[PDB]
RNA sequence: UCGUCGGUUCAGCGACGAUAAGCCGAGAAGUGCCAAUAAAACGUGGUUUGGUAACGCUCGGUAAGGUAGCGCUGAAACUCCGUGCACAAAGACCGCACGGACGCUUGAGUGUGAACCUGGCGUUUUUCCAUAG
DNA sequence: GGAAAAACGCCAGCAACGC
DNA sequence: GCGTTG
């Protein structure tokens, strides 16, 4: 259950600038429905006003919000969009109390925002030759259909060292991928793969 | 101008000492509650606003939806009922700090650059110019007179009128509130804030003061370089009068923090944790002091020489400040009291950029990597001028344009 | 050696405390742990409630200057003398003003020395451990 | 990695009128 | 002198 990142260094069918283009996007799209689950959350509590409500089919906070939010933050997958939605509604959920009481003013979230991956679109391969290969599920159909991605985007990952024991328990079949995220360091202008690992 | 003098408060006058300090809590909590609150309501107006403008077509006015020209109407309106206790004034003062503070960083918020504002628990407490009255007694004491309640806060708590309590006014502090009392210097808004240490309450006054108006020469300028072998080195091109600080004091707490860092249960974090926090608060406040009385000396080396300008270095871009002098300093903070401490005694402060400073010979100009032959000496090579090296750094940070002249 | 009080910070000095990098309470928001029960989203996923006291679990306690006893007198903290004013226990008193004598700093300021612009919020890296090359 | 600390950075420090 | 709102 514990984590270890993987700098990447190329995507094999794409070049450096369309593939930063498509990760800026979906990190608008990220950081768009984590700060709209937010306001959705404060709304779902109660917690809200006079002048909003003088102005559902649902169980949870959770399903309100995603479909709410899934028409604007269309060029995601469907999945880690609710991988995201799930994260801000259970940050509010974990600070209700404190929110209703004023010890807390409205969580936020930063611009160069991670990207959540669900273990269902996280994949590696070693092959004869010797380089890493993930493969991410990074984009929905409406997407895929408009930026004309064919497959599922892969990219070469540094598996050096520490983590080279790591990643081959990962291919053996011992070690299972949970959610994992991609992160932006901004001072290195590096990408980088926190690839989650489960152990019993 | 405007400056800040703390004053310890003694006792409170007609109250007990517990009774005062529930009270204190219990305002402390408000103001926590009041600036949360207000924070709150300041993001939900700008969701609703950018909603608004997506479903109608423009922003919505303030006062038709809220009834209040300012989000801050609207949020002393709503935060008055579970903040009944605070003096309405004062609370009106902390509101207004929250929704300037959310107003003023609201396309940083946007953008994701910067957080939206939370605020701490032990909090101060604002008191605006007109509930602060400091009288000098017959006998010597000093009383200042506070508004800290409401009208229902005097009932349920048997308070008739303004709180007063004594207050220690001595040293610096004397002269500072015999300028106040005669007039020359003015109150502004102040504080009520309190200290864990000591465990003492202090009233921290924030005065409006006219500063003495000098004759300086702005064509003399003095330059000060940050040095390797030594703290500070002072220098000027129309003079050659040298001013330098050497640490020490800084070489010997350094390591006397660093002999004592050599050696270093079940109920909870604050345990485990209180006997370092007293080093590290021991540490911030030894830089805080050193730092006041190096700005001191820098701004009166300047006054002596009846200079007009103050130029030093630009610190963003280096990244290898620790090879200095110093070494780990709080850089920031000792720029920062050198720029308030002169635009008080009349002078300019011009940060230029190091673009090398320390390999130019001063003298000529000619800039060789060479030049300096082991870090405490330097030899130019073209006039051979025989220098210490931060004292010819300081020459070169004097000189009114040289970050032109050099690149 | 570390700390407490002597107006604020750093240092000194006087007087004290110390196994204080100690010792003890209560409580249950969270990370575990144990029981059940298992939503949203696309078999995967992980939900909701209760208990438990292990916790860098939560909120707190716990040492540290001195002071005159018959409504008056006036004792006691960082130089002395005088004259006033104010003060009977104190988290709260040991102070203030004026005059002088002795110093100190550069005729004034000063009375242990130097200094005395803080508070709030944000950011991003650096520490410190754990870990593996 | 984790979980915090500390250096860097910025700005304020209300006003007018009514009971 | 506090309370409310620009």
């Amino acid at each position: 259950i514990k984590v270890y990142r993987y700098e990447i260094v190329k995507p094999l069918d794409l070049d450096w600038k369309e593939f930063g283009t498509i990760l800026r996007q979906l990190q608008q799209e990220t950081r768009f429905a984590l700060n709209k689950a937010t306001q959705l959350a404060w709304e779902w509590m109660g917690f809200s006003s006079d002048y909003k409500d003088n102005h559902l089919g649902y169980t949870n906070v959770h399903g309100y919000a995603y479909h709410t939010i899934k028409t604007k933050a269309y060029r995601l997958n469907s999945g880690n969009l609710s991988q995201t939605i799930k994260r801000a509604t259970d940050r509010f959920k974990a600070y209700q109390k404190e929110i209703l009481r004023g010890d807390m003013s409205i969580p936020s979230y930063k611009r160069d925002i991670p990207l959540d991956l669900i273990k269902e679109n996280i994949s590696v391969n070693r092959m004869n030759h010797g380089d890493y290969i993930a493969s991410l599920s990074l984009l929905s159909n409406p997407a895929k259909q408009e930026m004309n991605v064919k497959r599922k985007i892969s990219v070469i990952i540094i598996v050096r060292g520490a983590g080279k024991t790591i990643m081959d328990r990962i291919l053996s079949g011992e070690y299972q991928v949970s959610a994992s995220q991609i992160i932006h360091d901004d001072r290195k202008n590096k990408w980088y793969l926190n690839i989650s690992y489960d152990f019993e | 101008m405007i400056k800040v003098y703390r004053y310890e408060i003694v006792k409170p006058l007609d109250l007990d000492w517990k009774e005062f300090g529930t009270i204190l809590r219990q305002l402390q909590q408000e103001t926590r509650f009041a600036l949360n609150k207000a924070t709150q309501l300041a993001w939900e107006w700008m969701g609703f606003s950018s909603d608004y403008k997506d479903n109608h077509g423009e922003y919505p006015k303030s006062k038709d939806i809220l009834g209040y020209t300012n989000v801050h109407g609207y949020a002393y309106h709503t935060i008055k009922t579970k903040a009944y206790r605070l003096n309405s004034g004062n609370l009106s003062q902390t509101i207004k700090r929250a929704t300037d503070r959310f107003k003023a960083y609201q396309k940083e918020i946007l953008r994701g650059d910067m957080s939206i504002p939370s605020y701490k628990r032990d909090i101060p407490l604002d008191l605006i110019k007109e509930n602060i009255s400091v009288n000098r007694m017959n006998h010597g004491d000093y009383i200042a007179s506070l508004s800290l309640l409401s009208n229902p806060a005097k009932q349920e708590m048997n308070v008739k009128r303004k709180i007063s309590v004594i207050i220690i006014v001595r040293g610096a502090g004397k002269t500072i509130m015999d300028r106040i009392l005669s007039g020359e210097y003015q109150v502004s808004a102040s504080q009520i804030i309190h200290d864990d240490r000591k465990n003492k309450w202090y009233l921290n006054i924030s005065y409006d003061f006219e500063p003495q108006t000098r004759v300086l020469d702005l064509n003399k300028i003095m330059g000060i370089a940050l040095g390797v072998a030594v703290a500070v080195y002072m220098a000027f091109q129309h003079t050659p009068a040298r001013y330098k600080l050497e640490g020490g004091e800084i070489e010997n707490f350094r390591r006397q923090v660093e002999s004592r860092r050599i050696s270093m249960g079940g109920h909870g974090r604050d345990k485990r944790i209180k006997p370092i926090e007293q080093l590290r608060d021991k540490i911030a406040n030894f830089r805080d002091t050193t730092n006041h009385r190096y700005s001191r000396y820098i701004v009166d080396m300047a006054i002596k020489e009846g200079c007009g300008t103050i130029q030093m270095e630009d610190l963003t871009n280096i990244r290898d400040i620790g090879s200095r002098f110093l070494q780990n300093w709080t850089y920031y903070d000792l720029q920062q009291k050198i720029i308030y401490k002169a635009e008080e005694a009349g002078i300019k402060v011009i940060k230029i950029d190091p673009q090398y400073t320390s390999q130019r010979c001063s003298e000529c100009g000619n800039i060789d990597s060479g030049n300096r032959i082991g870090q405490a000496i330097f030899k130019c090579r073209a006039c051979g001028y025989e220098a210490n090296a931060d004292y010819n750094a300081a020459r070169n940070i004097a000189i009114p344009n040289i970050d032109k002249i050099i690149a």
